[PDB]
């Protein structure tokens, strides 16, 4: 799997126990030093964001290789697997531990293992089973809003609803004699005033509880472990089933299957075969992210306060009134079961091995994998819709196709030449192989709920072209390693692969790579006899490793169609074109130490890397004057350096308790070296942050220092220029020259984690924590909602009304008629602490199962998932993000009562 | 939703 | 599996052994008794048509249910499995055995039954391999035809091509003065007369050899079977490739996997799961069955001898050129290569069980299974093509999804009461559910090879609307049977069972069946001492069954969409609708008797049975003043009558020598009774047959008699008056009062088969043989190749040459200007015997693998399918039709070497 | 193909 002098870090089947969430990664958050673990959407199909050692480029992706059970998959097939599963997962973060594997392999590999049937003479079956519910974790940010009278006094004082106007002839006539849109509507003329009161400036509309709800979570599985005296087996079946937190709808359900098999045919071959299959149903919020009137937590915000969208009865209404629209506003019930959506997707992994051992010595293993997937979505838009700007309806299907294939042949040969002098020879060939295709086609103009085929709608002018799209990829490796070992304490790997790739041209495609590292174990040979220690090993490497993910078509002058008439056809340059594009090159040294004391009862694990990465691929923007965009290149080079370090003991005291703890942490530093053109810096436009050399990707911005007191307008401090008295100086005019790089960083530095766990007799408890710190977020809400200048519909923050006027002068806040700049005063400092689970189990008493031979296991569980955070960042949660934080989906604090009845 | 807000920054990474 | 009063067949693996074809019925042709398989095409991608006991209805389908391994399938999904994986296969031709099953189980059920591995120490591993060819097997319908200039002359004589005109006249410049149409291409302008001589008045152009070639056919397959204490698996993978017989392409290529598993959990628990997959890929030849000009074993019969589609080097070239038209036509591989089609098809079946033993007697069994395939096809049209309408290319893509799921679950509890009254109950339920869907989509206007995906053509009158079909059904049932026993020699069998389908209406879709059977064992208790005699067993039983394949919506009221403009939507009336259909009950008695002698040397069958058909689903011809076409109604009923009886033996000599063999035979009498108007008899419009109350569906013809002597006329018996003289009247004005039912049979009454098989040390020959008499068909390819009415432009037979003139006046063959009938001069025999399979095996001796354990079998094949056939019908094919021979695929007369080594 | 030659009689069964 790995070699000994390598960098694994092995995560043990407890850590991957019932997690009530798809995304299996952030399971992970804390619990292997250097990998950090970031989700940005607390959507029930969200995939999260892994980073080993820093990230490795800027215009490839620097996403891990993810491979279950030797053929490499995606993040989307491992969601559709049962996480019972699972017996391990092996992290490996070197350049010699990740040297068979080769597609991303500088971004390190994590191997999914799946469990495998034990040799009992009496099968194992196991009966889980769970149900729990999931909140908002985050409520303060909507607790220093204003309410609904007061926003209408502050805007009748600042002029938006007239140069003369009060608070009665504005609340009266304006907003509130607007019955007269309620009364051209059949459904709901006779409803207002009556059942339906769209404006109400006497209470105030939770909005909370209008677009975030509380939703269910179950999952059960049921699973057949055995082994005769060759054969082994384990079959599993089981569903998941998780609702949305938010209520405009996106759920996660899926049905799942797996049969691994393996089995000694004779004493010359052993066959095996894993395989599984899952049906599954996704669908997700495609509005987070967006800046929409009254959608997501910018709506939960921003929306005024005397707008109801409730009933007199509680409710949740059909539709809502804004000021100024010429139809009632859909909420989000109403917009659901009238824009149905549904997808259907059939994932199938077959999976499987032979082993030939034909003299003493070599094994030759071949493996073959296919991983097809055939997913199926329909949407429609209803027709006879009252709130709609047309009777008529549309719909649409889609048929997706995605198979890939892989093949893997090694051959090892292991020996030894007089006691103590073992060699291993390895070499082997690998291929893997990908199609994928999208095929559309919709229709339009329907006018009956019955009547609602494709081939129905109108013939005319409401007709539309299908949609149609084609990838594929292939990749072909020969790879070679040879492991030399000295008695007991010295160990020595050596490796050289070659790569290609289809991505890259036909006099690029090809590259050559090489590892050598090294172990040795201290203790066999020098202080055998010691007190106290038990276990010392050192362990370095060097090896170069490559990274070609980019993109399928990024190497040629394309011409694609682009029709002006509809008698012939138009021909339009496409992309740009690069000939001379090949593999990123990335180099990576390490130096451990792993120690261990008390004969088990300390152990610690000391690291430190380089990781320089050469040739980057970087997707560079070329000037607007080329007429493209962007075009991928390879230029530029960026090193990194890191500590990372880790230690678990065990700290119990009498025959009932058992105590234990473990911590983790790394440390990074990143450092930018060569970037493209000549240049030495640039900004990227409008994100605030700049690539400079020498500096990781910090960020860039103006200073702001505060408000004028004489005159209340905004001050920016002027970079470089210093008074006379020693103060900075400051001016009152905003430009892009004031504008400069700040000591802060895009990607964190500090990453760690933490968990305890106390045992009696059958009653246990882990608390897993997690932290990052140096992680600062623009707050792009607060742009919205603490501005005086523009956007004044909206609701606002309680402190514009301390505002700078003419006799309240000692104050912080500024002048109204100002906008706000992306300065300093946006950004926050999202550093957070986490309490990631909370489980508390009781295994039930062996007496209590005596005479039934039936039964023979039974456990319980309390879980609870993200229900503490400490932090001082001001925006509904501090992990959703990454340089920006939009209107975002917060994440979910989760309680999960289970029960595992084995027998 | 409808009638999109507007003075946004964009996100990379 | 089924009762033991019942009538099962159970056919072994060596007859489902290599079989060189991936439609499985064919290899049962003259294997059961009562049974026939009648397959009418030779097509890789075609279907076999079963039918037990004669038809059972005349709207409705008379097929059989396929279930293999407990849920039921279709045969397409039947012909994705590799056929070496099958253990046996059991036909349930009875009332009593069909009574757990039942969706048709009326027209009996077909068990196929997999593989699963034997529980020895050492796992056995089998590799196969074959490879063969595929021919056209007849030729003689191409004896007596003309050749180019004997046609040219006949044509030229009977006034075809002018008044005043001779042979060279016509010859010279009217059809080979036509260089006028090949100088209008610029491809081929310089090639008439240097290498491309499309009229060839001095050859004879073959045709067959521009139609048919001979098509390669492979397999290879590797097998692993093996058990241990408990649990047991068969894995198996391989694939299949056959190619078509005829020009135009039609091929079928599959790659398979299997892995059958089973385990016992515990003393109390024992699971299992049989899971396959296939991808596969078809087409098919779709302009067999219909008369265009130059396709098919038509075009290889009546295109005229002077056209040559070959250039002068002999090979075939792009077009050939037939007088008048307007462009060259396409021959069949220049028009494969210009319409690209190409399907791929993704099969999962995946079926489960789990058995529970909690006290002694009872077994509660749980089964749940799903079938999922998804289909995706697409085809071309290519554009810039010199021979085409269009300079233009259209593409369009489909994808379909085929989604069945099953649950069954019984609970038998089996006892004795005192010492020799065993008992056994079964009470279970059924549920079988199907959600099919198809989604199209395509495009068209492209003006490049390169840029033709389907968002890149035209948009204004060249769009079209999209294709959607969806269907879904139901069933669900409940049953229960008894089984007493007395102590050896009485078994008495008695079941209920209650089904319920969706295809009927909400008042009508329950029905309520049962059986009654009994076996009595006349050998072990009152001739239990005798000489010669070894076994005597008599069975009878009585049950009713039920039938329900019509269609999914059958019975409703509907009203369509029917578009007039482009602004509004239109209604139609779509279907009649019928409130009352419901089930179609058939009840079935059946007396059997089943010997044996010379210990197991003689085994003999003998059957009798009646099966009457009530409340018959007849899909009734409505009037065409209604409107319909036709619609489904419960009317009518119709009676059989039969016997079937097989005997096998063994009349071997010495040691060394195995001599077998085995004969099989069946013949029914069907019968109408009630039709459906208060109706004697209906006349099916222009097929040739008659439905009449106490026949079968005889022929409805009127008798040709002759010509007139002294006149030329054709001549027609008139029915039912006689001269004076005795002889019957004729007249030569033909009308449609001139046909009666003649006695003769759409339907075969009588089939079978007989087999024989010889062996040695090692080498050994078998031989099969099937045959049907009583078959007759109306060859209509004769009425094109035989009349010099119209047609003349065709090539005829050669006997159209001594045609009564004023010269010629004692000859059989008529005048010129005259159409013939379809009458009893098209009625030909179709009764043959055919040799179905020839296969000549040599297992290596033992011997010859002393020290090696590497292998220890070696078998060898050479296969020869369909080389004999012998029979008096002249049309290329008697098996490939029913009820007219139209333009057919004739079957195929194949080849096969094979190796095998199990090892 | 094309000119499709008539005088055909349909088939049942």
């Amino acid at each position: 799997l790995s070699t000994v002098s390598g960098s694994v870090a092995k995560v043990s089947s407890e850590k991957l126990a019932e997690k009530p969430v798809a995304n299996i990664m952030d399971a992970l958050q804390g619990q292997v030093a250097g990998m950090q673990v970031m989700t940005t959407s607390g959507d029930p199909t969200a995939v999260a964001s892994v980073e080993i050692h820093g990230t490795g480029s800027l215009g490839a992706s620097s996403a891990p290789l993810y491979i279950v059970d030797g053929m490499q998959t995606s993040l989307d097939v491992v969601a559709t697997m049962n996480p019972n599963d699972f017996e391990s997962m092996s992290v490996l973060k070197d350049a010699s531990a990740t040297s068979i594997y080769g597609a991303r392999a500088a971004n390190g590999v994590v191997f999914i293992q799946t469990k495998k049937g034990k040799m009992s003479e009496r099968g194992r079956i196991t009966f889980n089973a769970s149900y729990g519910i999931s909140q908002i974790l985050n409520t303060k940010p909507l607790d220093n809003m204003m309410t609904g009278d007061e926003l209408l006094d502050f805007q009748v004082k600042a002029g938006f609803w007239g140069n003369n106007q009060t608070v009665q002839k504005v609340k009266d006539m304006i907003l509130a004699g607007a019955e007269d849109l309620y009364g051209n509507y059949d459904s709901l003329k006779d409803e207002y005033g009556k059942t339906l009161f769209p404006v109400d400036f006497n209470h105030d509309a939770d909005w909370l509880k209008a677009l975030f709800k509380t939703a269910p979570t179950s999952q059960g599985d049921i699973s057949f472990s055995g082994g005769s005296q060759g054969t082994s087996y384990y079959a599993s079946i089981g569903y998941f089933d998780q609702e949305g937190m938010a209520r405009e709808p996106a759920n996660f359900k899926r049905y799942s299957g797996r049969l691994n098999f393996e089995s000694r045919i004779n004493e010359w071959l052993k066959v095996g075969a894993n395989l599984s299959g899952a049906i599954a149903n996704r669908r997700s919020a495609d509005y987070f992210g967006k800046y929409y009137m009254g959608s997501g937590t910018f709506g939960v915000l921003t929306m005024p306060r005397y707008y109801n969208p409730f009933d007199v009865n509680g409710d949740l209404a059909d539709v809502y009134y804004m000021y100024g629209a010429t139809r009632p506003s859909m909420t989000e019930p109403y917009f659901a079961k009238m824009r149905p959506f549904s997808s259907e997707s059939h994932q199938a992994n077959v999976n499987g091995f032979a082993q030939i051992t034909p003299i003493k010595g070599l094994t030759l293993k071949a493996q073959a994998g296919v991983d097809i997937t055939n997913t199926r979505t329909s949407s429609k838009r209803m027709p006879n819709n009252p709130y709609d700007s047309t009777p008529l309806g549309e719909r649409r299907e889609r048929a997706y196709r995605d198979v890939s294939k892989s093949f893997t042949n090694t051959a090892e040969y292991k020996f030894s030449i007089d006691e103590k002098h073992d060699l291993t020879a390895l070499m082997g060939h690998e291929y893997i192989e990908y199609e994928g295709d999208v095929i559309g086609a919709s229709s339009k103009g329907f006018e009956s709920d019955k009547l609602m085929l494709l081939s129905q709608g109108k013939t005319g002018n409401s007709l539309s072209l299908p949609e149609h799209r084609v990838a594929e990829y292939a990749y072909l490796s020969f790879f070679s390693r040879f492991n030399y070992g000295f008695d007991k304490w010295m160990y020595i790997d050596f490796s050289v692969r070659n790569d290609q790739s289809s991505r890259f041209g036909s006099n690029n495609r090809s590259a050559w790579f090489y590892s050598v590292g090294g172990m040795f174990d201290i203790y066999n040979k020098f202080i055998q006899e010691s007190n106290w220690l038990s276990d010392l090993r050192l362990k370095m490497s060097y090896g170069t490793t490559g990274n070609s993910e980019i993109g399928n078509y990024n190497h040629q002058a394309l011409v694609t169609v682009n029709n002006y008439t509809e008698d012939a056809m138009g021909l339009s340059i496409s992309t740009a074109g690069n000939p001379d594009l090949s593999w990123e090159k990335q180099s990576q040294f390490n130096f451990g130490l792993a120690a261990g004391a008390f004969n088990n009862r300390l152990s610690a694990e000391v690291d430190f890397y380089v990781r320089t990465t050469n040739d980057m691929l970087i997707d560079v923007p070329m000037p607007y004057i080329s007429g493209f965009f962007s075009q991928y290149q390879n230029v530029g080079s960026m090193k990194n350096t890191g500590v990372d370090l880790s230690l678990k003991g065990t700290i119990y005291q009498n025959k009932d308790w058992n105590v234990y703890a473990s911590a983790n942490f790394n440390y990074n530093r990143q450092e930018i070296t060569k970037l493209f053109f000549g240049l030495n810096k640039y900004m990227l436009p409008n994100t605030g942050t700049i690539w400079e050399i020498g500096y990781p990707n910090s960020f860039y911005m103006a200073e702001y220092a505060g408000i004028d007191k004489k005159t209340g307008k905004q001050l920016w401090y002027v970079p470089g220029q210093v008074d006379a008295d020693g103060n900075k100086v400051t001016t009152s005019q905003y430009s892009a020259d004031l504008e400069t790089r700040i000591d802060k960083s895009v990607t964190p530095p500090i990453t760690g984690g933490f968990s305890l766990g106390a045992s009696w007799k059958g009653l246990s408890l882990d608390a897993d924590f997690a932290y990052i710190v140096g992680k600062w977020m623009i707050n792009n809400d607060r742009y919205f909602t603490e501005n005086g200048g523009g956007l004044m519909q909206l609701n606002k923050d309680k402190m514009l009304l301390n505002a700078w006027t003419e006799d309240n002068k000692e104050t912080d806040v500024p002048k109204l008629g100002q906008s706000p700049q992306f300065d300093t005063h946006l950004l926050e400092n999202a550093s957070f602490l986490r309490l990631k689970n909370l489980k508390l189990t009781y295994v039930l008493p062996n007496s209590l199962f005596a005479g039934q031979n039936v039964i023979g296991g039974a456990r319980v569980y309390l879980m609870a998932r993200n229900l503490l955070t400490v932090t001082k960042y001001k925006g509904f949660d501090p992990e959703a993000g990454g340089n920006v934080g939009k209107n975002q989906y917060p994440n979910s604090k989760q309680y999960v009562a289970g029960i595992q009845l084995s027998f | 939703g409808g009638a999109t807000t507007a003075t946004t920054t964009t996100s990379t990474s």
